RNA sequence: GCUAAUCCCCCAUGUGGACCCGCCCCUUGGGGUGUGUCCAAAGGGCUUUGCCCGCUUCCGGAUGGGCCCGCGUCCCAUCAGCUAGUUGGUGGGGUAAUGGCCCACCAAGGCGACGACGGGUAGCCGGUCUGAGAGGAUGGCCGGCCACAGGGGCACUGAGACACGGGCCCCACUCCUCGGGAGGCAGCAGUUAGGAAUCUUCCGCAAUGGGCGCAAGCCUGACGGAGCGACGCCGCUUGGAGGAAGAAGCCCUUCGGGGUGUAAACUCCUGAACCCGGGACGAAACCCCCGACGAGGGGACUGACGGUACCGGGGUAAUAGCGCCGGCCAACUCCGUGCCAGCAGCCGCGGUAAUACGGAGGGCGCGAGCGUUACCCGGAUUCACUGGGCGUAAAGGGCGUGUAGGCGGCCUGGGGCGUCCCAUGUGAAAGACCACGGCUCAACCGUGGGGGAGCGUGGGAUACGCUCAGGCUAGACGG
RNA sequence: CCGAGGGUAGGGCCCGUGACUGGGGCGGUCGUAACAAGGUAGCUGUACCGGAAGGUGCGGCUGGA
């Protein structure tokens, strides 16, 4: 299945804060804030020059890491997105966005991918009406993803809702909190989105 | 001599490297029209129809780019490049569709067709396809 | 003879006929005369049926003979209404 | 259509039967230039009024014996025996390419 | 392995019966099975992966020294006296330490001399037999 | 080469030759081992590598290279090989699999227990 | 261990005998007629190969022949006869 | 020895057809025309002065074939010559039909360096895999064609076969009990053998399709489904949030410390499995009445999968492994060993302090998989068309002459073979590509769209190549 | 008449194998031919000779002076 692991050990390694908890994140318990180095007994010693490749291996596993997927349903998309039309690293971060299991975290249903793929898979999710249990169904532009309706009694849903009240969510999205709606309207644009990833070089290790 | 045709490539191709102001040619109405592309094309200054001991030339007036600042001050070709495509040993047809784009239009293509001596960018308007004489650039 | 047929595409449990013209001897999902519409049995489509009621009517007339289920379809799309 | 061919008789030498040496050209497959190959068809002369150098042409027809499937179309043009000679040298040459 | 049962067997004085079961307690034969040999455990494809006691008590007490003479049936030797050394299981096929020849051993004389021939006649083997030569010391 | 060389002779497609025949082109072949020693390997090493010689079932007999610390194969030990030669021994291109018939998985191995037939201990 | 093709056997063995002897009687009158009109007998050759013709076309009735064969083999006869009767006239009474 | 018919034959009728000969159109044996001759046929069913189901001859249709022709189709030239039914002719046999298919005779030809003959290997294509493309490789599954039905020969019946589950004969093998008989799993399962390796002696004719039948219906290992196998692709799970400047253990340590590590414990939340309930789509035709057995309208029967999917209620935190960590190449330290044991794809590593062996700790990579072996393409621009070379790296023939061949100056004209252009026919379906849509997604699957290279046909253009014609003197030859 | 094939006789091609034998590749004995003018410049086609590399004749090459 997913990675399923120690999920700090990660961000050690990647020198880059990836948000793989939610509301620990944010804590001064963060491993990153107090150990910005990576995992095993070699952390505190002088890096050495990390070669090309080493540079695109960790820059891929930023991306892929991030989004709690395969490397194999990963190396399908990035692939769908060559053979698709224009841009291959817009389009990959497109795709990877418009994944079921992510919407959903976008929309602060949960404070995790990890938190909101349990969401999609134990089935308190919805699509344009029915039920959708399936953390991978590329959502497309004009989807309603609520809360089941019959699953809306549950407090980590609630609560989760309960802070998600003003928070300026994606341009690609709408929110009808309380409610427990959720709407998807685009899909992104480049600049939409800011996270630690150079897209190109993602496309330069596949191009090896 | 076998190809007249890549000789005079040629014969501009040697006079060019050397910076001289002209060069001969034998005479023919083909090398005359491929010729008449290479002015207007501005890839000469044009020709002339001469005379050698009672035959029949062709005078080419070469054509350069400015002098250069630097440790050699030998001006930028005009003519950077010409090569024959078709050949006596081995004849180049294309159809019109697979015209090549000769350094992303930055060059061009001559072919002789139904309709004359034209270019890609030409011969493509004119929607047709013939001998791919040779490219320059 | 030459037969008006249902020859089935799709998949397990995702049947999914070609109304055609075959000869009688011929596979039933082997190489056809002519396609003169399809079927899903299932209606899991808004049109789950399409006849060439035009088509179908020329190869009728010239000894096309249908199945008994085949008619059921082509009468169903009016190829016999005067 | 019945496939007509133009070539030239290089032997009478049957009974109301000559043999048309056709030559066809293509581009090479892969290396483009164009390449001459030929071949010898077994004509039917009814009348055997062709002979020797006369370039014909040849109709596809209904059999009349094993590997006679053409009949001649018409005369083109007589004499040709110039042409005889390129083939005939070369069957000659062959005595030599032996061990 | 997992092995397919497929029918199932029972041997009476002059006729064989088919039968649909064999309750624990009973005995009768298997279709098949491939796989499996004597001394062998099958559980039920769900059960518990329990194997019986094996057997193993009985020690070989004689013992002959085989060489394929002149010469290269040791090879066609070799895969023949495998397919005993799995239905036979009393024979050992041992090579000694020191100038190891081939050591057939045999519960028994006749147990081995039974064997000679199955080598020779059913298997050929351009050999002779006789003894096994001494580990010695200087 | 002048094209109307090219149309004539033609270019001389590349044949690949079998490093490993005996298989008789299949993954692996099934064998009995005729003959199991130590031979030593060329310069610049220095060893006692243990072989096996080995009479396949495709007709070939071979000599197999036997992997690991320590082994069980003798005489007439049925035994599966595979390719990949050892450099060090001239004459051994197939290697012995371990815990495959009458050869045994390494004793007590703990990393890479796969290319050594070792079963996954408690 | 049994069929309905030896029924299919039995039948075709029958049929085998009544075509034979079609096609028997076929060759036998023409021959004949034809050895008649080389010889001619003018009269009798034609007067035989008339019930040679028929037969012919008879047996073309089922399955024994071809029509496309009777035809070849009732064009041939007629063209042995008449050639024949070349060599000698008189080719009375009628049949071509 | 008896006997019926839709079994066989004879006579009649002759729309018509078939044959010979003559004429007419047409042009290979196509279509008329007349004289002569030859040839048809079957009955059964009911509601019964009439329809149903069959029969006969002819013509056209439609679909399915036969035969023929052009071009395309692997390796060896250390295979260079091959051929007497051989090549053509005339006559005849034969066939649905051409043909040396077969036969008699006559002629002496037919093929081959553009590779005959021989040897090796192979079922061919749609496609598939790879590749920037050109190319290379490949034809499993599905679709089309071919070939075969233990090894061979033969013909019979038939619209169709020289017939897998039809017949005859020879062979080999096996088998039943002294003359003879039997068998043909390259059908569906299954056994056995071989092998590194490949499945259930399953369910059902409910669907679709096939043969027969007026129909009811019967048959159908086609087929629709089920079983086994990570063999492949795809989806999913082994939890989610919180949780110490951070327990125990284990590893490292300069003895200060560092690492495993938010990892675990523990807190709460969710709820794969399982439990109960409901429960399919695939199935409306054939059939019945009305209408007329038509058109049209109504009505009834039918589910192998399967009480399966799916929907609902309840509901337990609930499998992780494999490779690697000298360089290529991502991941480093301790101990053990000491050219031993061992590693290895290449360079190489091991001889006492080894990031290269073996364990450990840690780490990197994938994850119900991970690795290995074999093979194919890639990297190999390392057979170089795209796109390489040959003074010294491998490579100019020792030198001439010349055959075939490849190639060829300037001007004008004819033809339009290459070449180019447009139109049109073909380029099946599946696949590929783009688009939407159906299974909750995806794989899978459906519906539309785009069609190209190739060849057929029609028209068009003439610069270059071709060819034909006429002139030139710069090449070449001569005085 | 032809005809599966059975038989007789004589050829051709390919595979496997064979006492013995030829050199080849890979893992101590004798000399020192080549690389420095390698202590006789070297290499060379050929010829004869010698345990062995080699020597020498005739001509050739410079990749020697
Ligand atoms: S807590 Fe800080 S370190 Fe641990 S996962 Fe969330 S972000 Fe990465
Ligand atoms: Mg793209
Ligand atoms: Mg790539
Ligand atoms: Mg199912
Ligand atoms: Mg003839
Ligand atoms: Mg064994
Ligand atoms: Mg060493
Ligand atoms: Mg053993
Ligand atoms: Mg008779
Ligand atoms: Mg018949
Ligand atoms: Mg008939
Ligand atoms: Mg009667
Ligand atoms: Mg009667
Ligand atoms: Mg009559
Ligand atoms: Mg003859
Ligand atoms: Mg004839
Ligand atoms: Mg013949
Ligand atoms: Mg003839
Ligand atoms: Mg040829
Ligand atoms: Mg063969
Ligand atoms: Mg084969
Ligand atoms: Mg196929
Ligand atoms: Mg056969
Ligand atoms: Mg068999
Ligand atoms: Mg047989
Ligand atoms: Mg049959
Ligand atoms: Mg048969
Ligand atoms: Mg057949
Ligand atoms: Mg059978
Ligand atoms: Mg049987
Ligand atoms: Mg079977
Ligand atoms: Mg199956
Ligand atoms: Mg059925
Ligand atoms: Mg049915
Ligand atoms: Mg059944
Ligand atoms: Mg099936
Ligand atoms: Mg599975
Ligand atoms: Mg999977
Ligand atoms: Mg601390
Ligand atoms: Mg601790
Ligand atoms: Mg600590
Ligand atoms: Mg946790
Ligand atoms: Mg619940
Ligand atoms: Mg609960
Ligand atoms: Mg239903
Ligand atoms: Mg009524
Ligand atoms: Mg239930
Ligand atoms: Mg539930
Ligand atoms: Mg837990
Ligand atoms: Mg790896
Ligand atoms: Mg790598
Ligand atoms: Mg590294
Ligand atoms: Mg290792
Ligand atoms: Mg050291
Ligand atoms: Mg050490
Ligand atoms: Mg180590
Ligand atoms: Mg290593
Ligand atoms: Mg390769
Ligand atoms: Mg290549
Ligand atoms: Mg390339
Ligand atoms: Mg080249
Ligand atoms: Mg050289
Ligand atoms: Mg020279
Ligand atoms: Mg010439
Ligand atoms: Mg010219
Ligand atoms: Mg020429
Ligand atoms: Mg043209
Ligand atoms: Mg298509
Ligand atoms: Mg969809
Ligand atoms: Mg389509
Ligand atoms: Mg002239
Ligand atoms: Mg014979
Ligand atoms: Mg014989
Ligand atoms: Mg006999
Ligand atoms: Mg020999
Ligand atoms: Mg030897
Ligand atoms: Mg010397
Ligand atoms: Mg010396
Ligand atoms: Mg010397
Ligand atoms: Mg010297
Ligand atoms: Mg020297
Ligand atoms: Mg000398
Ligand atoms: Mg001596
Ligand atoms: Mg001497
Ligand atoms: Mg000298």
């Amino acid at each position: 299945g997913r990675y399923i692991g120690p999920v700090c050990r990660l961000c050690r390694r990647e020198g880059v804060k990836l948000y793989l908890k939610g509301e620990r994140c944010y804590s001064p318990k963060c491993a990153m804030e107090r150990r910005p180095y990576p995992p095993g007994q070699h952390g505190q010693k002088r890096a050495r020059r990390p070669s090309d490749y080493a540079v695109r291996l960790r820059e891929k596993q930023k991306l892929r890491r991030i989004y709690g997927i395969s490397e194999r349903q990963f190396r399908n998309l990035f692939e769908e997105a060559s053979k698709k039309k224009g841009v291959t690293g817009s389009v990959f971060l497109g795709l990877l966005e418009s994944r079921l299991d992510n919407v959903v975290y976008r929309l602060g249903f949960a404070v995790s991918r990890r938190q909101a793929r349990q969401l999609v898979r134990h089935g308190h999710i919805t699509v344009n009406g029915r039920r959708v249990d399936l953390p991978s169904y590329r959502v497309r532009p004009g989807d309603e993803i609520a809360v089941a309706e019959k699953s809306r009694n549950l407090e980590l849903i609630r609560q989760n809702l309960e802070a998600m009240k003003g928070r300026k969510v994606g341009p690609w999205l709408s929110l009808d909190v309380e409610g427990m709606k959720g709407k998807f309207l685009r899909l992104p644009d480049r600049e939409d989105l800011a996270l630690p990833v150079n897209e190109q070089l993602v496309i330069e290790f596949y191009s090896r | 001599l076998t190809d007249p045709i890549a000789d005079m490539l040629t014969r501009i191709r040697n006079a060019t490297r050397v910076y001289k102001e002209s060069t001969d040619v034998p005479a023919s109405r083909f090398k005359e029209e491929i010729l008449r592309i290479l002015a207007r094309e501005g890839f000469i200054k044009g020709y002339e129809r001469v005379d050698v001991d009672g035959k029949p030339y062709l005078r080419v007036y070469l054509k350069y780019g400015p002098r250069r600042q630097g440790p050699d001050p030998r001006p930028e070709q005009v003519i950077h490049h010409i090569r024959r495509i078709s050949k006596p040993g081995r004849r180049v047809y294309v159809g019109v569709k697979e015209i090549p784009r000769v350094r992303r239009g930055l060059g061009i293509a001559i072919l002789s067709t139904s309709k004359g001596v034209l270019t890609d960018r030409e011969a493509r308007k004119l929607g047709v396809g013939g001998e791919l004489i040779c490219e320059v650039w | 003879m030459v037969k008006i047929r249902l020859a089935r595409f799709g998949s397990k449990h995702n049947p999914h006929y070609r109304i055609v013209v075959t000869d009688a001897r011929r596979k039933r999902d082997g190489k056809y005369i002519e396609k003169i519409g399809y079927y899903d049995p299932r209606k899991t489509t808004p049109d789950w049926l399409k006849v060439d009621v035009e088509r179908a009517r020329y190869w009728l007339s010239v000894g096309a003979q249908p199945t008994d289920t085949a008619r059921r379809l082509l009468r169903q799309a009016g190829v016999f209404r005067q | 259509p019945k496939k007509v061919l133009t070539g030239v008789v290089v032997s009478d030498k049957m009974q109301k039967t000559v043999t048309v040496l056709v030559e066809r050209q293509f581009p090479h497959p892969l290396y483009g230039k164009v390449i001459k190959r030929s071949k010898k068809y077994l004509a039917h002369d009814p009348e055997e009024k062709y002979k020797l150098g006369d370039v014909v042409e040849i109709i596809e027809s209904r059999p009349i014996s094993k590997r006679k499937r053409f009949r001649v179309l018409r005369l083109v043009e007589s004499g040709r025996m110039d042409l005889v000679e390129k083939y005939l040298i070369r069957r000659q040459n062959y005595e030599s390419l032996s061990k | 392995r997992k092995e397919r049962v497929a029918r199932l067997l029972r041997m009476h004085a002059n006729h064989r019966e088919e039968v649909e079961e064999l309750k624990a307690g009973d005995l009768g034969a298997v279709v098949g099975l491939k796989e499996t040999i004597t001394g062998d455990t099958l559980v039920g494809e769900d059960a518990p992966r329990v194997i019986l006691e094996s057997i193993e008590v009985p020690e070989p007490v004689i013992d002959v020294a085989i060489e394929p003479k002149t010469k290269a049936d040791q090879e066609k030797l070799s895969q023949a006296l495998a397919r005993l050394a799995e239905e036979d299981p009393t024979f050992r096929v041992s090579t000694h330490p020191e100038t190891g020849q081939t050591i057939i051993s045999g519960m028994g004389e006749l147990h081995l001399e039974i064997i000679v021939d199955r080598l020779k006649r059913e298997f050929k083997v351009d050999a002779n037999v006789g003894k096994p030569q001494v580990a010695y010391r200087e | 080469p002048t094209i109307n060389q090219l149309v004539r002779k033609g270019r001389e497609k590349v044949r690949k030759k079998s490093k490993v025949p005996a298989l008789k082109g299949a993954p692996f072949r099934r064998g009995v081992c005729t003959v199991v020693r130590t031979v030593t390997p060329k310069k610049p090493n220095s060893a006692l590598r243990k072989v096996a010689k080995v009479r396949l079932t495709s007709g070939y007999e071979v000599t197999a290279y036997i992997p690991g610390e320590g082994h069980n194969l003798q005489e007439h030990s049925v035994v599966l090989i595979r390719g990949g030669r050892v450099k060090d021994l001239p004459g051994v291109r197939y290697h012995i699999v371990r815990g495959v018939y009458d050869a045994a998985g390494v004793k007590d191995r703990k990393k890479s227990r796969s290319k050594y037939g070792t079963k996954k201990p408690k | 261990r049994n069929l309905s093709a030896l029924k299919r056997h039995r039948q075709s063995l029958k049929r085998r005998l009544r075509n034979k002897a079609k096609k028997s009687a076929i060759k036998t009158l023409s021959k004949k007629a034809i050895q008649l009109a080389q010889e001619g007998k003018a009269e009798e050759a034609l007067k035989i190969m008339r019930k040679a013709e028929s037969l012919i076309d008879k047996a073309a009735k089922g399955s024994t022949l071809h029509k496309n064969a009777a035809a070849r083999r009732k064009s041939r006869l007629m063209r042995k006869v008449r050639q024949l009767l070349e060599a000698a006239g008189a080719p009375l009474i009628g049949g071509g």
